[PDB]
């Protein structure tokens, strides 16, 4: 009954190493797959990322995406009361980041994306945020990957 | 027993059926029928029937259905704020969503099984009603950004034209639809 | 409330909604405080300009009252027509409607085209500029009051 | 608009076309103020700060449901030629509004 | 404990063809008989009413009364949050309709009303609402029965 | 199971244990480690341990600990000020205690277990750091009634002496402590 | 058990008894004895005892009782408004209703079982007390129309006469009653 305290979900969390939670609201909006990044968690993630495997900027990019999406989600609810004109510039950029994130990153459809393509799209989405607000990423990676436009996936969603 | 949906029979049936049509007592109290709970219902045959719908009804019918579902989801999202601070605290762009959701709920979803005409409805009539509602919503959304207050829009006579399209007979519907689609454009160009 | 599992889930959903509403109202209060802390600065600047206007207008009136005599000053006062050129148009702020004071202030409708009294005309000019600053002071202060009332209502 | 003040400078206010009145003390001030709140037409009333620091609460029993006439205090002769703490006045506004008395 | 989900009322509702449910809140206000219309139901109502049996406008009037009373009861919950002075003009009509409905239609005492008098009172109660808001009633009956004022019956 | 300490096991544990170190993930989100909620934690061994503390650590250790606890408590009582009014607008006497609370939270209640010398801290070192912080606080307060710009106090070089006291080695700490003891007095006498 | 009114012993009892005197713990906490909840209680013998009342105490006793019940109902209705909107938001009539309800609650409903006089109350004494309260309410609602402020009415000396009325002995009550019936009219006649 969507009850996370039910015994089958309860005892599974005591033996397993995280969970991936599908969202009904994302499914009703037409987004596939409806994977909601906020309550999902992988506990062994830090052991399989970092230099020597995948790419060296994986963990910081993931943390930055999580924080920015968390900000944009509540800015989206604040807009419905106080109006869009009452926001600052940064809040509007966060709102647009959340919209573009849900439009392009989560909603991949039936595409088979490699890790490099996913990281490229992630860095393209972070480029919409201004430089210097990316607190969780060091300057070395920002000076190497920041700046690419979204046109690679924007031209064909 | 007592409307408890955690019953063993209800839970056993949930895991094998393809469609689930949950009814609500609160909608039946206010005489809103068929009283289907939109939030708790689902269907798993939607994606497989699209090649039939495109050839037998219209090419853009699934897009209209998805747009209607998106509007209902957005209206369901806003109702948590309406309970918190009242309906008047919302902006006009959200009051438009609320009123369009109310129009959809009281016109498209509601059906009288004992009425002489409304008891049966073909697919093309529902498609026409959905098209009329979406055209009205698009015109109203365009009108708000131009500068018209929402209190002007929801008093237009075309609301009664939309709201009573249920009782139009099947053989008389194509003329009514073509009149209403022209009336929408005739009414929405005179605001500002 | 009959004790069932469905009712328990419904109550827990209501608790979640209440918590999220509390957080959203906190954010709205933050925005209102952000507006208030600048509106107070603008109002302070308007008040301290009105003080200088008072200083110069009072100096002009006091000097004109003695040198020229209260009789001719009063005669000019009856000579000057009274003005009711203020229209209370209503401004919308934060879901509420407040009055905004707009002054007509016509030129050339007043008497004494040339300054036959020596200093009365300058005092009239100074007091007219006084009124022109006073309307601004009232305009900012009423908005300050309404924003404060909204802050109290939210909290 | 209307304005009540010392009788020495009401002539300055009628010199600019305003409906200036002169008041000698607090009782004359509040009676006259009630006279300006009973009739209609005027949208703003100004009162000497040294006479009545609270021009609205002294009549609040009469406009519990309307707020068209703006009631506002202004500095008189005693403050104009030597200055007064407008910063203290605005700190007092913050006092009544927020209730915490914090500012730097 | 006035519980509708108790097994005895639950199975009785599953077996029988409707129910009449009394309300304690109406009893505390002094209304007799204290019948609560929303939880009540009659399954065989459609067989015994209509044209040639009672009158041609019975069912639509019943449906409109149900919808309007539900809207008024819903507005009663919004009033407890925002206060009745912040309502719109439209919602006050529904609130006053609900109050007049409870005080006149349900409350009848020991008198024996006929069906025609009950329909007359119902039409007098529907006349307080705007003519364009009677969505569930055909225009033929509206043009025939609308406009009658409640003071003509109890005055 | 969900952070609720109302489960049976937690009540059964709370009834018999002499200490209770409540952790919190909110301080881990800010990467403040050890992430121990100092407002919900407690200990019942403090009253019987100070005859050991004031004989083997220092005579002023208990009173210094209560002073530090009072300073921590006073910062927590100003939260309903900062969550409504902006932090920078506060008075000098309140900004001072807010800054000293931040200094406590970042330079005393924070520890790195992977560092060469910061992983283990002795009682003499901790007593020296607490004396150093209280010597800063009393002189800043006295300077506040003397009357100075608060921003100049927040810029003085003794802040580096406060922060860098963690990473000094155990055997070379007392020289650093004496140097900072003379340095804070010399710096605050140099201030106007 | 635990004040739960849904346990089987209470429910089996309520189906046969003709009267139900419900007690409240909230009234017992604030020492408002006998602590009978006047909203949840009921009696089914009220209609059958009216001919006895009309012969043995007064012909207008049921009307007075109904007026007091109506005042209590209005007071309970306003008690939801006052708590979260503020007592000052009410108009003069509503504040008068609140104060008269407080007077009824504290001066008539309340009774002390250990006092030497208040432990027993006759029917005619209670009848006189209701007459006093309703005469005061009528005079106050008449005087409000003359523009008198509410707080001036709460400072009237006749309030203490009603407050001390229940402590008067049974033999001395008729003399006290006429003096109150003169003072209530006199004070409100001299009142502006």
């Amino acid at each position: 009954d969507d009850d996370r305290t039910h015994p089958i979900p309860d005892l599974t969390g005591y033996i397993t190493e995280g969970q991936i939670q599908l969202s009904r609201e994302l499914h009703r909006k037409g987004i596939y797959p409806p994977i909601d990044p906020l309550p999902s968690l992988s506990r062994l993630m830090n052991n399989g990322v970092g230099k020597g495997k995948t790419r060296e900027d994986h963990k910081q990019v993931s943390d930055q995406l999580y924080s920015a999406y968390a900000n944009g989600v509540d800015i989206r609810k604040l807009v419905a009361i106080i109006g869009e004109d009452a926001l600052t510039e940064n809040d509007r950029r966060y709102l647009q980041f959340a919209d573009a994130f849900e439009r392009f990153f989560i909603n991949q459809g039936q595409q088979n994306r490699s890790i490099e393509e996913s990281l490229q799209i992630a860095w393209a989405l972070l480029s919409m945020l201004p430089q210097g607000e990316l607190k969780r990423i060091s300057k070395d990676h920002i000076g190497k990957y920041y700046g690419q436009k979204l046109e690679e996936i924007w031209g064909a969603p | 027993p007592g409307g408890d949906m955690s019953e063993p029979v209800t839970q056993s049936t949930l895991r094998i059926v393809g469609a689930f049509w949950r009814l609500d007592a609160s909608l039946a109290f206010r005489r809103h029928f068929p009283a289907i709970n939109w939030n708790g219902s689902y269907s798993l045959f939607t994606s497989a029937l699209d090649p039939w719908y495109r050839e037998n009804v219209a090419e853009d019918y699934p897009e209209l259905r998805d747009a209607i579902s998106e509007l209902l989801q957005r209206e369901a999202g806003l109702q948590e704020i309406v309970q918190l601070v009242g309906p008047d605290a919302l902006q006009d762009a959200e009051r438009l969503v609320i009123e369009v959701g109310r129009i959809i709920r009281e016109d498209f979803l509601q059906q009288n099984a004992y009425h002489e005409v409304d008891a049966y409805c073909s697919m093309k009539k529902a498609y026409g009603i959905m098209k009329m509602i979406l055209a009205f919503y698009k015109e109203a959304e365009a009108a708000i950004k131009r500068g018209v207050s929402i209190d002007e829009i929801l008093q237009l006579p075309v609301l009664e034209r939309i709201g009573r399209a249920r009782y139009v007979s099947e053989e008389e519907f194509p003329a009514y639809f073509e009149e209403a689609m022209k009336e929408i454009q005739g009414a929405f160009k005179a605001l500002a | 409330v009959s004790p069932t599992r469905m009712n328990l889930l419904q109550r827990r959903g209501q608790l979640r909604l209440a918590q999220k509403g509390v957080d959203l109202l906190k954010k709205k209060r933050d925005a209102l405080v952000a507006e208030f802390f600048g509106l107070v600065r603008e109002a302070m600047e308007a008040r301290k300009a009105l003080d200088q206007a008072a200083k110069e207008a009072y100096a002009a009136l006091l000097l004109a009252q003695a040198f020229d005599g209260p009789e001719v000053v009063a005669g000019a006062a009856l000579g000057v027509p009274p003005l009711e050129g203020v229209e209370a148009e209503v401004e919308n702020v934060w879901g509420s409607k407040v009055p905004r004071l707009k002054a007509t202030f016509p030129d050339g409708a007043l008497l004494s085209p040339v300054g036959t009294p020596a200093y009365t005309l300058e005092a009239s000019r100074a007091f007219r500029r006084y009124a022109e600053a006073l309307i601004r002071v009232a305009n900012t202060e009423t908005r300050l009051k309404k924003i404060g009332e909204e802050i109290k209502k939210t909290t | 608009m209307a304005v009540i003040a010392d009788p020495e400078t009401a002539q300055g206010f009628r010199l600019a076309g305003l409906e200036g009145y002169g008041a000698s003390s607090a009782e004359e001030a509040q009676s006259l103020l009630e006279t300006l709140v009973e009739r209609g037409g005027y949208a703003l009333v100004a009162v000497d700060e040294a006479l009545l620091p609270d021009p609205e609460r002294a009549v609040e029993r009469l406009m519990r449901g309307r707020d068209l006439p703006v009631l506002l205090p202004i500095a008189g002769l005693k403050e104009a030629f030597q200055g007064h703490d407008v910063e203290g006045y605005m700190r007092e506004l913050v006092r009544k509004t927020i209730g915490f008395d914090i500012k730097l």
